[PDB]
C-alpha cells in the first residue's frame, strides 16, 4: 500500500 | 479504481508486440495489486512508454517491506527486457550495490540473459523478491 524500507542493517 | 484492458491497449498503441505486452501486464497487476500501469515520457517528451509503477512485497529480516519500483516496458517488449529502477521516497535512500547502480537502475542475471518467451515479468518480479530479500535496494533514513 505504502512504500516502506528496512532500517540500516 | 482499476485499469481496464481498453485503457492498457491504448497505452501501448505504438508498441511492436501489443497483445503480448498487454497480456503480461494484466497478469502482473492482477497478482501484484500495488503495481499500476502508467503512460509517461521517457527521456524525451515525444518518447512515451508504459511502465509499471508501485511497490512489491519483499520479506527482509522477519518483516515485509513494500519496495518502490518502476518497470519501463520498451516498445519491443517482451523481446527485450524492461528497464528497471528503484524509486525511493523522501523517507528512504537508494542502496547502491551489486544489483543497483548510482542511478537506481537494477541489474540482474535474469535481465542480462532475458529471452522471450521463457523470460517474463512474473518471473522477473519473483527474482526481485528473492534477491532484494537478501540485499534491499533501499533503506529508511535513520
Amino acid at each position: 500500500p505504502e512504500p516502506t524500507a528496512p532500517p540500516e542493517e | 479504481s482499476a485499469v481496464s484492458e481498453s485503457q492498457l491497449k491504448k497505452m501501448v498503441s505504438k508498441y511492436k508486440y501489443r497483445d503480448l505486452t498487454v497480456r503480461e501486464t494484466v497478469n502482473v497487476i492482477t497478482l501484484y495489486k500495488d503495481l499500476k500501469p502508467v503512460l509517461d515520457s521517457y527521456g524525451t517528451g515525444s518518447r512515451e512508454l508504459m511502465n509499471l509503477t508501485g511497490t512489491i512485497p519483499v520479506p527482509y529480516r522477519g518483516n515485509t517491506y513494500n519496495i518502490p519500483i518502476c518497470l519501463w516496458l520498451l516498445d519491443t517488449y517482451p523481446y527485450n527486457p524492461p528497464i528497471c529502477f528503484v524509486k525511493p521516497t523522501s523517507s528512504m535512500t537508494i542502496k547502491t550495490g551489486k544489483h543497483v547502480d548510482a542511478n537506481g537502475k537494477i541489474y540482474l542475471p535474469y535481465l542480462h540473459e532475458w529471452k522471450h518467451p521463457q523470460s517474463d515479468l512474473l518471473g522477473l518480479i519473483q527474482v526481485m523478491i528473492v534477491v532484494f530479500g537478501d540485499e534491499p535496494p533501499v533503506f529508511s533514513r535513520p
